[PDB]
RNA sequence: AAGACCAGGCU
């Protein structure tokens, strides 16, 4: 059935209970933003990582 | 521009500090340059 | 500091 307006769904859903593995990559250990920060001492561009 | 003697090395440059940057280790020491140990061993030979 | 090796990820 539809969870926003309980109708019922015209096709038939294959459902049930299947392992699932949480990996290690997430998110917030990936997302990153530069704006004027470190400067590389020899280059003086920015820094790597 | 170009003439063949000048090929022949007589006055050897010495880039800049900034070509060759000394290594900053905690305010204890500095570690020098390839280059800068390079122009060491080329003094040292050349006064001996 | 910098250099080196290694491991993994997305095509």
């Amino acid at each position: 059935y539809n969870g926003f307006t309980g109708r019922k769904i015209t096709s038939q859903i294959f459902i049930g209970p299947t392992y699932y593995q949480r990996l290690k990559h997430m998110v917030d250990d990936k997302i990153h933003s530069r704006a004027r920060g470190p400067i590389q001492i020899l280059n003086r561009q920015p820094m790597e990582g | 521009y170009a003439r063949p003697e000048w090929m022949i090395v007589t006055v050897l440059p010495v880039p800049p500090l900034s070509v060759r940057p000394a290594v900053v280790m905690q305010g204890s020491a500095r570690n020098q340059d390839d280059l800068t140990h390079k122009l060491a061993d080329i003094v040292k030979i050349n006064n001996q």
